[PDB]
């Protein structure tokens, strides 16, 4: 879910970049390393605001290697869900065990035990989909999934959701 | 590239055809239709906004 | 009240769009043609939506009866009350449709049905013309 | 919230077009 | 034959206000000579009956304030139809009447009293009388659309096109 | 001056159009404020907030008028009348637009044919962006740079300009950007003379 | 966040770098897409200004005729501002563009005003801006926080108005 947060990072600048243009190198390093990353403490790093207003701190030369470490604070827009969240998304792949829904930059999987029995798997259809009396769900179909759990690793967060209750499926 | 130009000319032609049919039907039934049967769907509720929607159609086409 | 509330919000956004197009036309320098087209089309389709929604809920607006507040003082705000009370059209539009009707000027009914048959015939003719050539 | 309210666009200078005619008794 | 709508119709009676003045006592008397007062209403019938006899929230407040208003009910409950009754009054300049018609449905099975149904709106402001907002809104929108059409046709006249540049002014 | 006059005219016209439109919002904003104060507070203008505490618009009921043949048939036939009007002005505006488009369009085919039948051909031709104008113009490379010359001062590049007055084609060199006139030919015509 | 369990990291009250408490800010697909597009075009303009310092066209990007032209402009913007090293950003931007309920800034402002006029939670407001529900009960079930907090008539009115506000493509 999109939110604005205050973030900080420690960046090490190599001694070979020690010149009058160090601020430019720091800005390039920050933009090239932070944007698009994922942190389990704050979710995916989507965007950074006020690029011209980057805050900086005085260097502190490490005693072992000579690389100057800097502390940079900024404000960023990030995405992270919570337990019990309901989100609309796009069907990615269809399987017999369930389905996968892309929401934002993340994937939420639903197992066949997590939908009502009225939705039946049709493999002969192109592409294979889930068909019911009222709702049909397939590729590029907007589907609402109630996220139940999330697993966070260094570079990504996976999710598992359920649509077992009513008012779920095609919109 | 050239294929994109092909596609663009495709929506160009279909848009011409669709807007042509739209202006044709609008001007032909510009004479408002009153039919007692429920099947017909022609509504003229507010008198002058009808003319406003007409000039809307004109400017759009 | 729900219908008038929807009318209120939609007309408020229409007035906001009018204020927008106003303060981007008031500049001494005219912007690019394309931005003007985008603003024109958006505001004009919004006016269409205004007309359609006002059409939809005529019964709720008609059922409502206008009455001044007991707390509202008319002695001091009679000018403001009269400002909103008045509804007569601007004169130029009035003589506009007067000249329009002047120019336009059982017989009328049979011309009306003749117009019906011309309309239906033209619609069928253009359907046939469209079907004649493969456009896909 | 509300991005911006509407500017007051009152036109008191508008003369109005109320027809007056039934004054004679 | 061109008729001015009665909603915008405004009557002024300088002689009456000069002679009698504006008051809740004679506000109905002031309204009597207006065109809006229908001669077929039961109020006029009550007036001739009184003349022949002599010859021979704020609704409850105005209910309890005046005794002539009482006499208005005890002379109006007997006659059902189009009747003129006061709506509200704030002195010394504002009065509004309530235009309603009554159908005393005394049929078996209806525990409610006589049916009261609105017919029109009348506002007495000063010595002047005023009588749909839908029409106001549609009129304003259509005049706005006409002005917009004029402006846009003028602007399109100002537009000039060249193939090598596009459209400029 | 006519452009200024018409701009002022359209400004005042749109102002007149919006003045009446504002009053509709001023009236309609009262209902929600009466129903819910906090939501309604922002809707009205500050002056109208100062005028009165807003509870103005309250729901009320009035019956629908009994229908008959009298007014709908005339309403719809007169709507037919205004839409026949709109069709008439539609045809007139479309005719005027197409006449203007045809006249202009045949004008640019006239210039187009002049360009097509005025240009000859091997020659290194490209499009360049003018330093002063910034638009794309045709340029021809005529120097000896690729023929083995080491002369670095001039690149031998000439821009092609279609003469508006004479409807002809002229070449403007890159270096001589100081002489701006019709006397360029004689001003730039130099020669080598040997005297014994 | 069925029970509004946002945790410490996403508390409603946020402490900024200035040390003052602020309301937590939540943006739907339209608001986030508009903000990121504005930031990217501003960064591109700054880059062009810097390049001109060391040594018109930008109006066409923000105003897009169609979804496909908008996507092409988005691809050009990513090529000229991002470098093509961030695939997740491209996927997020494509997801925003394909399923953006509202394309115009004024309409998005209208949606924001309609949703936050009632003073609901920012999470609920952003969810309503992201999800289009036909009936109030559908939204209430799909948004358990909205249960017991908003009247069904108000939710139905909001949903119908939002559905009417959707710009036709």
């Amino acid at each position: 879910m999109f939110f604005i947060k205050d973030l900080s990072l420690n960046i090490t600048l190599h001694p070979s970049f020690f010149g009058p243009r160090m601020k430019q190198y720091l800005k390039t390093k920050l933009l090239e390393e932070v944007e698009g990353s994922c942190t389990g403490k704050f979710g995916y790093i989507l965007c950074v605001l006020d690029y011209d207003n980057i805050d900086i701190q005085r260097g502190r030369i490490l005693p072992t290697d000579g690389s100057a470490e800097f502390n940079v604070k900024y404000r960023a827009v990030v995405f992270k869900p919570f337990k019990g969240e309901v989100v609309d998304g796009t069907v990615v792949s269809c399987s017999q065990h369930g389905f996968e829904v892309q929401v934002g930059p993340m994937k939420v999987f639903v197992t066949k035990h997590l939908m009502p029995q009225d939705l039946t798997f049709n493999a002969g259809s192109n592409p294979p989909s889930y068909q019911s009396s009222e709702d049909v769900i397939t590729i590029k179909s907007r589907i609402r999934v109630k996220i139940e759990g999330c697993i966070s690793q260094v570079s990504s967060i996976h999710a598992i959701g359920s649509i077992k209750e009513d008012y779920l499926g095609a919109i | 590239m050239s294929n994109q130009a092909l596609y663009e000319k495709l929506e160009q032609t279909r848009t011409i055809l669709s807007v042509k049919l739209a202006e044709l039907i609008n001007m032909t039934t510009i004479a408002d239709r009153n039919d007692d049967d429920e099947g017909s769907f022609a509504q003229e509720n507010s008198e002058l906004a009808v003319a406003t929607t007409s000039v809307m159609m004109v400017n759009n086409q | 009240g729900q219908a008038l509330d929807a009318v209120r919000m939609r007309l408020a956004q229409l007035t906001h769009s009018l204020r927008r197009i106003r303060d981007e036309m008031s500049k001494a320098e005219l912007p690019q043609w394309y931005t003007l087209q985008s603003q024109l089309n958006v505001t004009l389709s919004q006016l269409v939506s205004v007309t359609s929604t006002l059409q939809h809920f005529q019964e709720t607006l008609d059922s409502t009866v206008v009455y001044p507040l007991p707390k509202f003082p008319t002695t001091s705000h009679e000018s403001l009350v009269t400002t909103l009370l008045r509804k007569k059209n601007i004169p130029e539009v009035d003589e506009w449709m007067k000249y329009v009707r002047e120019t336009s000027g059982e017989e009328i009914e049979k011309l009306l049905q003749q117009d019906r048959e011309i309309t239906n015939w033209a619609r069928t003719t253009f359907r046939n013309e469209y079907g004649k050539h493969d456009f896909k | 919230p509300s991005y911006s309210p509407t500017s007051p666009s009152y036109s008191p200078t508008s003369p109005s077009y109320s027809p007056t005619s039934p004054s004679y008794s | 034959m061109n008729v001015t709508p009665l909603d915008e119709l405004q009557w002024k009676s300088p002689e009456w206000i000069q002679v009698f003045g504006l008051r809740t006592e004679n506000v109905l008397d002031y309204f009597a000579e207006s065109p809006f007062f229908d001669k077929t209403s039961n109020n006029q019938v009550i007036k001739m009956q009184r003349q022949f006899s002599q010859l021979n929230p704020a609704r409850r407040q105005i209910l309890f304030k005046y005794p002539m208003y009482m006499q208005l009910e005890e002379e109006l409950m007997k006659l059902d139809g189009t009747e003129y009754v006061l709506s509200s009054v704030r002195e010394p300049d504002f009065w509004v009447i309530r235009k309603q018609r009554r159908t005393n449905n005394s049929g078996v099975g209806s525990a409610k009293g006589p049916e009261i149904i609105p017919l029109q709106d009348y506002y007495i402001i000063g010595a002047n009388i005023y009588q749909t907002i839908f029409k106001i809104v549609q009129s304003r929108l259509m005049s706005t659309s006409y002005h917009l059409n004029s402006t846009l046709e003028s602007l399109y006249d100002l537009i000039e096109f060249q193939p090598s540049q596009g459209v400029h002014y | 001056e006519q452009f200024v006059k018409r701009r002022r005219d359209m400004l005042e016209h749109i102002n007149l159009a919006m003045n009446e439109s504002s009053l509709a919002l001023e009236f309609v904003s009262l209902l929600l404020s009466s129903v819910k104060e906090s939501t309604g507070m922002s809707s009205m203008s500050p002056f109208l907030r100062k005028v009165v505490k807003p509870s103005s618009l309250n729901s009320d009921k009035i019956p629908y008028v009994a229908p008959t043949k009298k007014e709908y048939i005339e309403l719809d036939i007169l709507n037919k009348g205004w839409k026949l009007q709109s069709l008439n002005e539609s045809k007139d505006l479309l005719r005027a637009s197409f006449n203007k488009l045809s006249s202009i369009l045949q004008n640019e085919h006239d210039y187009w044919n002049k360009i097509m039948q005025s240009i000859s051909n091997k020659d290194v031709i490209f499009k360049i962006r003018d330093r002063t104008s910034g638009q794309k113009l045709l340029a021809i490379k005529y120097g000896y740079e690729d023929s083995g010359s080491t002369y670095k001062h001039d690149r031998g590049i000439a821009n092609i300009r279609n003469n508006i007055e004479s409807q002809n084609l002229d070449l403007i060199p890159h270096s001589s950007s100081v002489f701006k006139g019709t006397d360029f030919v004689h001003s730039v015509k130099k020669f080598l003379r040997v005297r014994i | 966040a069925a029970t509004l369990q946002l945790g410490q990291e996403f508390q409603l009250k946020q402490i900024n770098h200035q040390g003052e408490e602020e309301e937590l800010i939540a943006l739907n697909l339209s608001e986030a897409r508009l903000v990121i597009k504005e930031a990217l075009v501003e960064r591109r303009r700054a880059f062009k200004r810097s390049q001109k310092k060391h040594k018109a066209d930008d109006d066409d990007f923000m105003h897009s005729e169609t979804r496909e032209k908008e996507l092409e402009s988005i691809d050009v913007l990513l090529e000229q501002t991002t470098g093509g090293n961030n695939k997740d950003l491209k996927n997020t931007m494509q997801y925003l563009t394909n399923f953006s309920r509202f394309r115009d800034q004024e309409t998005v402002g209208a949606v924001i005003q309609l949703l936050k006029s009632t003073g609901l939670h920012p999470f609920e407001v952003a969810q309503l801006g992201s999800l289009a529900c036909d009936t109030a009960d559908e939204a209430k079930t799909l948004i358990p926080s909205l249960n017991n907090k908003i009247s069904d008539d108000e939710l139905e009115r909001i949903l119908k108005e939002l559905s009417n506000l959707e710009t036709l493509y």
